[PDB]
């Protein structure tokens, strides 16, 4: 299943009746460790799938149907039907409790993988493991302006730090990363300045649209591995849902008040334009 | 001299024979007379005659060299007029003759042979009589000084086969030499070499005429790989990529120029104005073309479909009086006017568009002539809105007596013909149907279809929305095509059934809402109701029926204007339609 989506009279004559399993499983080196299988169709094709167990997957189907009604509105109008704004929804099937199956894509990479192996031998090593690593410099500065050596120092941070001190210490690590790392990623592979720009425009429109619709139903916890960049046509899509409505800033101990992620890299890709013409126009549209 | 220009071959052989014989005694004051009938034979057959023509120039270059002798203007002008044709003799339809001429050019002390002063002299003999092969000829000259080797001569043989690999090979080779020249030739000499290089490249872009896309892209690519060549020419790079269909190499060149400065952004606006991408267009005039408090208050009503208030705050922005807070600099006085024109054109401004287009260059009255042709800033931007506003005003029915005579005096000459027939031709075909030279209009719509092929060929594979903007017009082209192919058929007017068929295939076949803007909508709507009035003129209840299909067309136009948020255009359309919707009852409700 994954068919029977409503929307017309259903017909099982051309549905994929199962006919075969692969002689291969592939593991994902992660915490939960999902596995991955390569099932076969009687209609002479293949369908790959990911298996995650031990997790109640009865909310992600709901938010995907929300995404479907969302980008059903987004192509109902005119001014966004010009520029063809669409969310890429996909299918997770809820087998039972603590068992469901993830629909899987092809040759996609995680955003942190792209930003890691885009870098050379030097800056990737300096970002991962450095004595002045922007993780390690950040935890050392946390021990600076608090005094403790564990969690709760972050709760102490706002009573032992003013604004501009933190602003300058934030520049002291913002300087520790090259600016156009994302453009170094796009120049690593595009091999034509004819194609480079229709790649970059697609990346920008994708990230702007998912950031303006990750706020109406506000979702925090957007860290690095909730962005699957697809190198095949220059698109990023988002996975691994944590918190549905505005809930990631209430019940969490160290809350977060950014509506999405727009950090240094989405700024410096758009150089030498300020972030005022493209992302602004997409969001306001 | 008269018998030399006659029509027989052996006479023309022996006259070149005796001219070669009488050579080193003739005086140079009459050689400038003599040499001009000589080089009229490059459009002639028979390799004997052309062989002797290139036999005599091989010495007229070799001993009238004038080694800084300072003798005349003719004696060191024949050198130029001989170097011209001894360059152009590299593209003849006879191999072996090219072996002769390239054995001359490859000979000792004809082009120096250290390694790279070779290439520096190779920039000199460009001569835009030829440009199509210069990369292939240049890499042949470069790899001539070569003498694990079985690949290099088939590489040079495949080099002269497609423009793409030749472009790649020149862009590889030149950048390789310029990267690895740093074993000598120090920084002052480095700066001097790049000075001469930038001078030669400016010379290239200012010389070339029939623009060749791999060559234009080759120079604009190799400019962006060394630390000097960036500030090339922000005034002619853009004008090359306006009509070479080669935008997104020049865009990348201008971005690398702006990184590490006002005319740059103005030409960048003109560059992005043609390939869509209106978001980065509007995100420029809030950054540099601005720093006032009317630019933002017009752009925030231009980002949505509010195209009346941003117009009404542009005439206030330009005919202001005091403004002692900071004056409009060299960046925005042009743009306020130009965006006023465009936001006029976005709605139905077909009365007050001629005024703001041509009433900024001259006196009170329209003197319209070469004034709008000369200074081609007045010809590239003010002119297309002028001719568009003109005929989109004429087509509804007036006399107005200017455009007829204007194109009548226009279509005479070289550069008043090779633009007005090169570019547009559709509205010209339409006003020729008005002027009833439909066979001239048939030739013009033929060249228009051919022009659409010519444009749509070299537009690239993935540069989307450019293809769509180029693609939408073909419904209008086949609409005027089916009008012509209808009216030449005789059996229409003595019956009713092909008129009913044309009405039914018009009311059936449509453009759609929410995917076609009101400019192309306005094109097809005014074009088709104009044809309805035209065939009403030709057949001299179908008045009520033609009113019915007219009202359905404009009502569909109304609903499309509602759907794409243009409340002002539909507002003025219904207000023009208000007494028009007094005629019926169902049309009223």
């Amino acid at each position: 299943p994954g068919q029977y989506d409503g929307r017309g009279k259903p017909l099982p004559e051309y549905h994929v009746r199962i006919a075969g399993f692969d002689e291969r499983v592939t593991v994902m080196a992660s915490l939960r460790r999902p596995k991955r299988i390569i099932i076969r169709g009687h209609d002479e094709r293949e369908h790959p799938f990911l298996v995650k167990g031990g997790e109640d997957l009865r909310q992600d189907q709901r938010v995907e149907q929300l995404f479907q009604v969302m980008n059903g509105i987004l192509a109902q109008d005119s001014a966004c039907s010009q520029r063809a704004l669409q969310l890429r929804t996909y299918s997770v099937v809820p087998m039972t409790s603590r068992l469901g199956l993830i629909e899987w894509l092809e040759n996609t990479v995680t955003l942190k993988d792209l930003l890691l192996n885009t870098m050379s031998q030097e800056e990737k090593a300096a970002y991962l493991s450095d004595p002045r690593a922007p993780p390690c410099e950040y935890k050392d500065w946390l021990t600076k302006m608090s005094g403790k050596h564990d969690v709760g120092a972050y709760m102490l941070m706002y009573k032992g730090a003013n604004r501009t001190e933190t602003v300058t210490s934030f520049r002291k690590r913002e300087s520790k990363v090259p600016a156009d790392l994302l453009k170094r990623a796009f120049v690593r592979m595009s091999t034509s300045p004819e194609a480079f720009l229709a790649l970059r425009s697609h990346f920008a429109s994708s990230h702007a649209l998912i950031c303006i619709s990750h706020w109406i139903l506000g979702i925090g916890d957007r860290h690095l591995n909730n962005f699957m960049v697809a190198m095949e046509t220059g698109g990023v899509i988002g996975i691994d849902f944590g918190h549905a409505f505005g809930s990631a800033t209430q019940f969490l101990p160290v809350p977060e008040l950014m509506p999405f992620r727009l950090t240094r890299q989405f700024i410096n890709l758009m150089l030498p334009m300020k972030e005022t013409g493209l992302m602004y126009s997409i969001m306001v549209h | 001299v008269q018998v030399m220009r006659h029509r027989d071959d052996e006479r023309q052989k022996v006259c070149l024979d005796i001219i070669y014989k009488m050579m080193p005694k003739l005086k140079p004051v009459e050689l400038r007379e003599l040499l001009n009938p000589v080089v009229e034979f490059v459009s002639h057959p028979s390799t004997t005659c052309r062989e002797q023509m290139y036999n005599i120039l091989m010495w007229i270059h070799d001993n009238y060299r004038d080694p800084e002798s300072e003798t005349d203007n003719d004696s060191q002008e024949i050198f130029k007029l001989a170097k011209d044709v001894l360059i152009q003799g590299l593209i003849d339809e006879n191999p072996g003759l090219q072996l002769i001429i390239r054995n001359f050019w490859s000979h000792e002390t004809r082009l120096p042979s250290n390694t790279l002063d070779r290439l520096l002299a190779l920039n000199s003999l460009y001569s835009p009589k030829i440009e199509v092969h210069f990369l292939s000829l240049a890499t042949n000259f470069l790899l001539e000084m070569t003498s694990h080797s079985s690949l290099i001569t088939p590489l040079q043989a495949v080099a002269q086969r497609d423009p793409i690999i030749a472009k790649q090979l020149f862009s590889s080779l030149f950048s390789g030499i310029l990267k690895e020249m740093d074993k000598f030739k120090t920084l002052s000499e480095k700066n001097n070499i790049t000075q001469k290089l930038l001078q030669d490249f400016n010379r290239f872009l200012n010389t070339t005429f029939s623009f060749f896309p791999p060559f234009v892209s080759c120079i604009q690519d190799i400019s962006c790989q060394h630390a000097a060549l960036l500030s090339l020419d922000p005034a002619a790079v853009s004008a090359g990529c306006l009509a070479s269909l080669q935008q997104p190499v020049g865009i990348r060149l201008l971005e690398e120029a702006l990184l590490r400065d006002v005319l740059r952004w103005v030409e960048l606006a003109k560059l992005y104005r043609s390939i869509g991408e209106y978001d980065v267009l509007r995100g420029i005039f809030t950054s540099e073309i601005g720093t006032k408090q009317i630019t933002q208050s017009a752009l925030l009503a231009e980002a949505r479909s509010d195209y009346s208030e941003a117009a009404k705050q542009y005439d206030e922005a330009l005919n202001k009086q005091d403004w002692v807070d900071g004056e409009p600099t060299e960046a925005e006085k042009d743009f306020w006017e130009l965006a006023s024109l465009d936001c006029y054109n976005h709605l139905a401004e077909w009365k007050s568009l001629e005024y703001c287009s041509t009433a900024s260059i001259d006196s009170e009255n329209p003197p319209d002539l070469n004034k709008i042709w000369s200074e081609p800033f007045y010809q590239e931007t003010y002119l297309p809105y002028m001719i568009r506003s003109k005929l989109k005003l004429l087509l509804q029915g007036e006399a107005d007596q200017s455009l007829l005579t204007f194109i009548d005096k226009a279509m005479h000459g070289e550069l008043q013909k090779a633009i007005l027939e090169l570019h547009y031709s559709q509205e010209l075909s339409l006003l020729y149907l008005l002027q009833d030279d439909v066979d001239r209009a048939k030739y013009y719509i033929q060249n228009g279809i051919q022009s659409f092929m010519q444009n749509y060929s070299s537009i690239d594979v993935l540069l989307h929305q450019s293809r769509l903007t180029k693609l939408q017009s073909v419904q209008a082209l086949t609409e005027i095509q089916e009008f012509i192919s209808f009216i030449s058929k005789q059996g229409n007017l003595s019956s009713q059934v092909p008129l009913k068929r044309l009405l039914n295939t018009w009311t059936n076949r449509y453009p759609d809402a929410k995917m076609d803007p009101m400019n192309i909508w306005d094109d097809i709507i005014t074009n088709r109701c104009f044809f309805l009035s035209k065939i009403e003129e030709k057949l001299t209840d179908i008045s009520s029926l033609i009113r019915s299909c007219k009202f359905s067309m404009k009502m569909k136009m109304i609903d499309s204007a509602r759907k794409q948020n243009n409340f002002s255009l539909a507002m003025k359309l219904l207000k023009e339609l208000h007494k028009e919707s007094k005629t019926r009852d169902d049309w009223l409700v």
